[PDB]
């Protein structure tokens, strides 16, 4: 689910 | 559907009785029910509806319906006539003025075709009061011995002590226990 | 306030009813049906309808009419938002707000209605309380229920209900702690027949999925604070920090919810990623017209445009249409006169286009104006307004949870003329 | 089917909880379907005393929906509630109060009266919240208890928790819309609490305070306005509108413009909201055209708009049209006339905050706003 | 071992019933062995409130045996009994009364006084039986409560069940040996009940009635005797002797002979019985030699007889010897002299019913029998 | 009445103590021990002993002294029978009344004492009540107890306790219904040195083992009623029927108990089944005497005499004895001077006899009289008095149970001179 | 000795707490205990000894010792000091005259070294009476906030309604539950 | 056990 999100 | 499964439950304790408890206001019904259930006497107020509670004793689950006797709600009793095993009628052994009233309501209970199979147990309650009549006197006032074709018994009681309550259940146990 | 609720099947049937104050006669819905009969369409039904007795307030959505019965004056929006909220709740519990979902879960549905509204005035509200009062139905849960008994009702008050943070469940526990922020921008635009932008504005919303345990405090910082103008804040947000620092510090509710809703400053111009070249013609009493449309990357931000649906609402004169797409799939609806063209995406080196002729009704008059076109589209990893998030900083918990952020620009209503 | 009715009764009579449960679910379903299950009342009601939390919850549903048809039998099931009312579990207490208070039987009115007084004294705010709602019920059930309930309401108004304040205000608004002397006592308190009060209470409170202020004002005035301000950013359209209302009828005219920005963003929501909001905009613009004109393009009519919406926007465009924009609006109107919606085209060619104006009919219970008093009420009451 | 004492305490403290049980069995064993387990009292007593019927029974044992050494701590465990006293179970009630009544603490005297009154009013005879015993205890604990207890005793004397009557009479006999006016009220009743009264009560009652009759007699006299008669065939030697006693001091002398037959069969029992019975025979024969002479051979001394028995028989043979049997008895005596038991031989060469004469010493509490009154008491009291 | 109880080991040790009214000092037993010291033997201890304070009442049996402490005057037999009854109870519960049995079952023992005596006055009495109040210890029961907990105490009153038939357990149930009556007669006799009977009398007892369920009524009829004279009846017997009909009708207690105890009418003479021929001599200062005894069937009823034990108590002059038996086995005890001869049975065709010489102490004087002999013996199937049972007739129950009766004549003390 | 066996019991519910309940006469202790145990309010009399009873709540078996506060028996409390988890001190919020007394006894409880590890929960009972002081007022009168180095909390209660009783257990649950 | 007894 984390795929596609940028780390911030 | 294993027959033994049922026998197992039976021997591990599995009987039950539908008992309707009716009487007049201040007879002591509510008190009796909870003393049998909890053991202690609880603070109570006049009952409007009913309290149903089950007391397990001698492998029998006695389900008792604490139905209030106030005139406003009294007719209600008829909605519990269906499928009972026994009838407990609690009487205030000091309330001389309403014994005949109690008798009438009891006779009305006894006049119900639906209840013809029920056993009748009468509690001469409040024996710890100085003006209380004894069981024989109560029997005479109620005319219980004039009853025909019915299985009945009177038991002197005193809910504040607990006396006569197990005795009542013992009698019922014998009448309802056709076999183990 | 709300005496009763009727769910009306769009076919004209009283699907389900609920009464709070008294038994409202079903005959009251005759007035609804009358209004429905006098309505141009299901979307043109007046939200508020006065009857001889009682006022009806209703919401049309998901091909279902929620019709409530009001006895005395109540602010219309109070009723509307509450009622709308109920529909949203149904989607939360069953995954879909539809009669079929209800038909299967009637008992639960009825119970939810009982918890949410107390004798006409709202009681259970936010989902983080309601979810604890009544556990949502799942397969595994029903298995448990077949063993222990159908128990979905809690025996205590959700602790959070009496806390100063009612929107968050107490005792939340995760081993996989994470949080997501989905920044979705909305392109709502009116395009002139010449391709010139008549009106365009970027709206937006930051959705959040919170899976953080305990009592965490999330804080968002933005790359360009000045883009944010009219901004609605979820009740959990301590706006004072927003007001003085412009920082979104708050104790998040868990689960899925909208956090920020906002309007992008009008000082900056809206980039329109899609242009529409469209040649179309009709002729008085002609058996044939023309149609030629090309969809392409105007201000496409250097990104691929995708999820594209092109919908033209044609005039009654059109009987059929000899029209061929260069992309995806195209179907004409002669019942409602609609050109449904599934574009999918725009290739930088090849444009989606419909080219062909229109089969018109001979003897029928020429349309007073050429038909308009609505287009759905979107871009992954794009925050077209430029609004990006500067930094997420969590306090109060030991975790180093996933801090994910996603930017997607999605078209709102995009209408282009001719 | 009478046989099925008998089977339901058998299950109700049966000592097997699973059987009882099934029967109740079937029964509730029938309630939802509008079927007459009043015949089962004598039997169903026996299970009101059941200890199975799930089953008795279902029983409460049945009981309430048929309480008004079998008043005698309803009477005949009161005690279990009265006793349950004193159970040391806040959840149970509250639900007991609710289902008790929902029994519409004249006979048990005095019982409930006592229960209300007890509920108001409950140390937990959760119950107190429920007490407020119960007051509202009892009042509507028996208007002759009003004075007693007023006393109780006043007492409830003295609480500090927002969990209670919201509901109490609502109860007040309905039971006793008059007696504003019961409000000023807590004026400054409520003015601060409002921020933390839950959105549904916020709507109610705001309307109450708005009409309050119309009689009290002609520092405390500004307190109201100042604390209200932040609320314009609320997620709840009803709140936003309520706030807008308050400013519209209370704010200094020089500060009124602040709300139109938010009124415009409300137009981005769903069609019901749009419908209502547009009516409010159209109503407001009559007096202050300058508050909406800056956003003129937002009122443009599109092909997806329902005729009634197209009409409302058109009506707003009517008020916002002038010589500095008529060259554009007429062109828009020409297109609108060219549209196949001839009802709209014909209309094109011709081209606060409550129910009553949305109907344009005095709605039941409509409170009327007063004009600013020539002399303000004595300030010692916290205005 | 102090460590073991600690381990016992750990088990007493432990919430594991098995541990509690084991500790109590160890403790009771120590009680039986005469060990000083008073040190454990503070701990053991906590379990007096335990619901484990077996364990609490053991606790009662401990508690009572150390009640007089830790009076303070005993006080500190009363409530569980007082509450248990009202339990609707006759067995429990009785045991509660017993263990309650056994706590020798001056402080709880008035508590027990109340309990006695309640016990006397209990509808079950089982409890009433216990009440009588409890009276006896309380009296011995505190003699200053006597008048109160007398009242209670009188009330108990009015019961009809034999299950109660026996014990009550005993309590009377000890607490109030005087006040024979409390007996005549139930004279004819007791005279009939005696037959059905349990053997232990029979012994007590008979002695009481015997001394009663000595003051009342100088139809009712014969009632006593007549109903008593059958009892001579009792399995219980004590009863037989009690009956024999009664006739000896009450029966017309012409009818006295009836008991010696049974007195002789008592000699067939064990050596303790033989010892006592022979003393009674020897005592009686002094006045009526003819009652035993017919059975002379039964008094012959044999080699298995203990010296003290040989002596007693010899003493009886002494009284029964005369010229019609001396020719045999002397020959028997010669053999007896020839026996190696020289103490017996030397004695040979020389050749009612209570403790006091068996000691031939006025025993503690010995009641004295009166002589027949010259004038009988007024018969209206049922003599 | 009874303040305390001490069990004294015949070796001189306070085995076990029980207190009911107060803690009686163990020093009180010094007086017992004094009396024991001044006693000729353990069987010559005076049942009642007065001390400076308190009276001691005791029972000697099973090589154990039961010593009770009495504060005030109590009829000696009241105490004796009660105390004796206690000892019998111990045998019932443990199978044997001995210190060893007690050592293993101390806890139960102590509890039994608590149930039986209430503050000095008897409470629990008859075994059919006591067995229900405290269940007797068995192996299987202890197994159950290791699982469910050591529960041997009933939680209710035995129903029979409040009935008019307290000696019988209520709710008794057997599938194998049966009843036994063992008529045992006792021959107690004094035989002259010439073989002539000095004194003899037949006593007897009817023991019963009842395994009948419910509430049965047993009734015995005898073949010759006239033989019964002084007859003690178990309390359960309705003597009025005995008095007018001479029929033993009664509701039996279950388990083992004595029913009838009686004396046979002296009108008839006692048959003596055993004669003793005995030649014996001693001589003044002699080193040797003579001994010749023959045991045989006098009035043996035509039956075989069995279970025979011959015990002679010899004078101190005897040192040893050269004596040989014709039957069983013979041993001389020089410590107590006793001739133990195990005869077993008398064969109709061959008699038991001891023949030989006596080893006497030279220089010791001649015994003043020849030593006496005690003989135990019995006959199976024999009711020597002639008393037989005519008929057993059970009422009140459906069963046709075993009605068994057995007749055994057993010697009591049988002493023959010289 | 299977560790999981213990974990199983633990998750199936297996915590327990030793709670000593002390206070002054007529504080309302007995009533509270039974209302928590049975739910109903039972008829009571002055306590001489103590009533120990266990109430299961939130998977914790709370064993409560109802030790009487009468001067004649009051010293007794010391025999329960050993190995407790918590201390409940019940106060009559209307008995102004003995609040200081209660405070003194409480301070004496607090002065016991054996009890230093116990948490202190104070019940401001009888809030349904018109003269009752509120929790803050009771706190001030008792000086509970002057207590140092101890974990304590005051809870307003009303045993006749049941209010504050579960709340009390909730607080205790959190203080005693170092972990699940 | 019945062995040895006579029936009666
Ligand atoms: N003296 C005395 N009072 C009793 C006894 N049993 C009950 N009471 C009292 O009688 C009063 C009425 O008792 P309830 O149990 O409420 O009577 P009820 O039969 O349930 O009355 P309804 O609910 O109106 O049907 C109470 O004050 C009881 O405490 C008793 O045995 N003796
Ligand atoms: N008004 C009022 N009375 C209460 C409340 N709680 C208990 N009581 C009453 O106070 C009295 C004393 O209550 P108990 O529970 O016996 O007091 P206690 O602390 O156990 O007293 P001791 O046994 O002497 O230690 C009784 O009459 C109760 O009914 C309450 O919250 N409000
Ligand atoms: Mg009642
Ligand atoms: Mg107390």
């Amino acid at each position: 689910s984390h795929a596609g999100y940028q780390t911030i | 559907g294993n027959i033994f499964a049922n026998l197992f439950k039976g021997l591990f304790g599995k009987k039950e009785m539908r008992i309707l408890m009716v009487g007049l206001d201040a007879a002591g019904k509510t008190t009796i029910l909870y003393k049998l259930k909890l053991g202690e006497i609880v603070t109570t107020i006049p009952t409007i509806g009913f309290n149903v509670e089950t007391v397990e004793y001698k492998n029998i689950s006695f389900t008792v319906w604490d139905v209030g006797g106030l005139d406003k709600i009294r007719p209600l009793w008829r909605h519990y006539f269906q499928n009972t095993q026994g009838l407990i009628f609690v009487v205030d052994s000091n309330d001389r003025e309403r014994v005949n009233e109690a008798r009438e309501e009891l006779m009305r209970m006894l006049a119900e075709d639906e209840l013809r199979d029920a056993v009748l147990l009468v509690f001469a309650n409040k024996q710890d009061l100085p003006n209380a009549m004894n069981a024989a006197e109560i029997t005479d006032k109620l005319g219980l011995h004039s009853l025909r074709h019915r299985n009945w018994y009177i038991q002197a009681t005193c809910a504040t002590s607990g006396d006569g309550l197990y005795e009542g259940l013992d009698w019922l146990s014998n009448q309802l226990r056709n076999q183990k | 306030m709300i005496h009763s609720l009727f769910l009306i099947n769009c076919s004209g049937d009283i699907f389900l009813e609920k009464h709070w104050k008294s038994v409202v006669s079903q005959s009251v819905c005759d007035y609804f049906f009358e209004a429905q009969e006098k309505a141009a369409d299901v979307e043109n039904v007046p939200p508020v309808i006065s009857t001889p007795h009682h006022y009806l307030i209703s919401i049309y959505r998901d091909k279902l009419f929620f019709v409530s019965v009001i006895q005395t004056e109540v602010p219309p929006l109070f009723v509307i938002e509450f009622l709308h909220r109920v529909a949203d709740t149904f989607q939360d519990y069953f995954g879909e707000c539809s009669e079929a979902a209800i038909k299967d879960n009637v008992v639960i549905v009825y119970e939810l209605l009982e918890e949410m509204l107390d004798n006409g005035f709202p009681l259970a509200t936010e989902s983080n309380i309601l979810k604890e009062l009544i556990k949502p139905p799942t397969i595994l849960r029903s298995v448990v229920n077949s063993i222990t008994g159908s128990s979905n009702v809690g025996d205590t008050l959700p602790t959070g209900q009496l806390s100063n943070i009612p929107w968050r469940r107490a005792g939340v526990k995760y081993t996989n702690n994470e949080a997501y922020f989905d920044v979705v921008e909305e392109i709502d635009a009116i395009i002139d027949k010449s391709g010139s932008t008549v009106f365009a504005e970027i709206q937006g919303v930051i959705d959040a999925c919170i899976k953080l345990s305990g009592m965490p405090d999330l804080s968002l910082s933005f790359m360009n604070p000045r883009l944010l103008d009219d901004v609605s804040f979820h009740p959990c947000i301590r706006f004072k920090r927003w007001e003085s620092e412009r920082v979104l510090s708050f104790i998040p509710p868990d689960g899925n919810f909208r956090l920020i809703s906002y309007r992008v400053s009008s000082q900056n111009l809206v980039a329109i990623p899609v242009y529409v070249k469209h040649s179309i013609s009709f002729k008085e009493n002609s058996s044939c017209g023309r149609f030629d449309i090309t969809i392409g990357p105007k201000q496409n931000m250097g990104k691929t445009i995708e999820g594209i649906t092109v919908t033209v609402h044609m005039p009654k004169v059109v009987l059929n249409m000899n029209l061929t797409p260069t992309q995806g799939s195209y179907t004409f609806d002669p019942v409602t006169k609609v050109l449904t063209w599934d574009v999918g995406k725009i290739t930088p080196q090849k444009l989606p286009s419909l080219k062909g002729l229109v089969n018109l009704q001979s003897g029928a008059p020429k349309p007073e104006e050429n038909p308009s076109l609505n287009i759905q589209f979107k871009i992954q990893q794009l925050a077209i307004s430029g609004l990006k998030v500067n930094r997420l900083d969590m306090y109060g918990e030991k975790y180093k949870p996933f801090k994910g952020v996603k930017y997607v620009t999605k078209a709102g209503k995009f209408q282009v003329r001719t | 089917d009478l046989k099925k009715n008998e089977d339901l009764k058998q299950m109700l009579e049966s000592n097997k909880d699973s059987a009882k449960l099934d029967a109740m679910k079937r029964i509730v379903g029938m309630i939802a379907k509008g079927k007459n299950a009043s015949e089962l009342f004598p039997a169903v009601v026996k299970n009101v005393a059941s200890k199975n939390i799930e089953i008795k919850k279902l029983v409460y549903v049945y009981l309430v929906r048929y309480a008004e048809e079998q008043q005698d039998l309803a009477l005949l099931s009161i005690s279990t509630f009265q006793r349950a009312l004193k159970d040391p579990n806040q959840l149970i207490r509250a639900s007991a109060l609710r289902v008790l208070s929902s029994i519409r039987v004249p006979i048990i009115v005095p019982i409930m009266m006592l229960a209300i007084k007890e509920a108001s004294a409950d140390l937990s705010p959760y119950v107190r919240k429920n007490a407020a709602h119960a007051i509202q019920k009892l009042y509507s059930l028996d208007p002759e208890q009003k004075e007693m309930l007023i006393e109780v309401i006043e007492k409830l108004l003295k609480d500090k928790s927002t969990l209670v304040a919201g509901s109490v205000v609502m109860a007040f608004e309905e039971v006793c819309p008059d007696r504003i002397d019961l409000i000023h006592k807590n004026y400054r308190k409520l003015c601060n609490l409002l921020v933390d009060v839950e959105e549904w209470g916020q709507v109610v409170i705001i309307h109450m305070l708005t009409r309050y202020a119309r009689t009290q004002f002609v520092p405390d005035h500004r307190l109201l306005i100042r604390n209200t301000k932040p609320l314009l950013q609320s997620r709840n359209a009803a709140v936003v509108m309520a706030v807008a209302q308050l400013y519209w009828h209370i704010s200094p005219k020089s500060e009124a413009g602040i709300i139109s920005k938010s009124l415009v963003r409300l137009l981005r929501s769903n069609r019901e909201v749009q419908y209502i909001v547009l009516q409010n905009i159209a109503t407001m613009s009559i007096q202050r055209k300058g508050m909406f004109e800056p956003y003129l393009k937002s009122f443009y009519v599109r092909s997806t708009d329902p005729t009634m919406i197209k009409t409302l926007k058109l009506e707003i465009l009517t008020n916002l049209a002038n010589e500095a924009n008529i060259s554009t609006l007429l062109r828009e109107f020409q297109t609108y006339v060219k549209s196949q919606d001839k009802q709209f085209a014909a209309a094109t060619i011709q081209t606060l905050g409550t129910l009553s104006h949305t109907l344009n009919i005095k709605a039941t219970g409509y409170l009327e706003l007063s004009n600013w008093p020539e002399v303000a009420p004595d300030p010692s009451v916290r205005n």
